[PDB]
């Protein structure tokens, strides 16, 4: 999910 | 060998840190802090207090079996205020879990590596040679190499985007 | 009812848009498309292109049961480069699917709705008396009233930050 | 969970 954008 | 500790200062609001500053979680809520221009806002990434300007130094790094960590260095520069993209190009050299499977963080596309499981990592930072490396201790087999020219101080970078996972410096 | 399509030129590049331009949901990875001023490069956010200055138009969206859409309308000013605040400050004025639970988001507390599932709900934009206004279409019973001096062209808006959710314009 | 601060 895009959860790993915010890595 | 260096033993470094997580720097709170520049930890965004929602990373739980350990007392001893060794280890990082994800929390489910921001929590009010000082806002200090060091502090990563937006993206879930935390900094140790010690940087290099030059030499060479390691250290290793406990990670979780489960997906939303990454870790390596960043260079002093990296912006703070923003969602800024995970890239080398931006400031950010790191392994990353994600999708069951390892990368180097590569851009535009990541980098998978074959290493099926890890407990520990060693990071070595040669700033003589200008590269930041990765070892699995196990047998120390070597996972990827960065290599950078380096033109600014480089901080140890750790960072956690989902629960259920962690990091934890060692020593 | 007005005849409404997305406009491609806006999109988030991880949006899928449906052929006849009604439908939206987010994608697997960024499609690679030209990079218009215009296109939400961060925020998974469409608009309509057709967007209103004066009058009153109305419009109905299918909302998916799954977490993860926000829909209504927004200023043209909208920010559509880096991470923007999703709050009226920021020029957007929405319903919300999160955490099980309908909202309207308000800033800095979001506004719990009172009502069953949605399926199907009507948006009412009147630039006379300055309001957005949300029906749920079963027996158009009022979900929320947004009173805005709106003071520049207002596009429908519509997002999705999550696989297995979607909206979709009516007629 | 940070998947909608994309929203
Ligand atoms: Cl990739």
């Amino acid at each position: 999910g895009l959860s790993m954008l915010l890595q | 060998m260096v033993e470094l500790t997580l720097d709170p200062d520049t930890a965004n609001p929602r990373l739980i840190l350990s007392l001893d500053l060794k280890g990082v979680r994800l929390g489910e809520r921001a929590q009010d802090l000082p806002n200090h221009p060091c502090r990563f806002d937006t993206n879930t990434r935390v900094l140790a207090s010690c940087g290099f300007s030059s030499g060479r130094h390691h250290w290793e790094v406990e990670v979780g079996s489960k997906d939303g960590w990454a870790f390596g260095v960043a260079r002093e520069s990296v912006r703070r205020k923003g969602l800024t993209p995970f890239t080398p190009e931006e400031g950010v050299w790191a392994l990353q879990l994600n999708g069951g499977q390892y990368w180097a963080v590569t851009s535009p596309e990541r980098s998978p590596l074959s290493c099926g499981h890890l407990s520990r990592v060693r990071v070595a930072l040669d700033l003589e040679v200008g590269a930041v490396s990765f070892y699995a201790v196990e047998d120390m087999r070597h996972l990827y190499t960065f290599r950078v020219n380096f033109q600014e101080r480089v901080f140890p970078l750790f960072s956690v985007c989902s629960t259920g996972t962690y990091l934890r410096i060692w020593p």
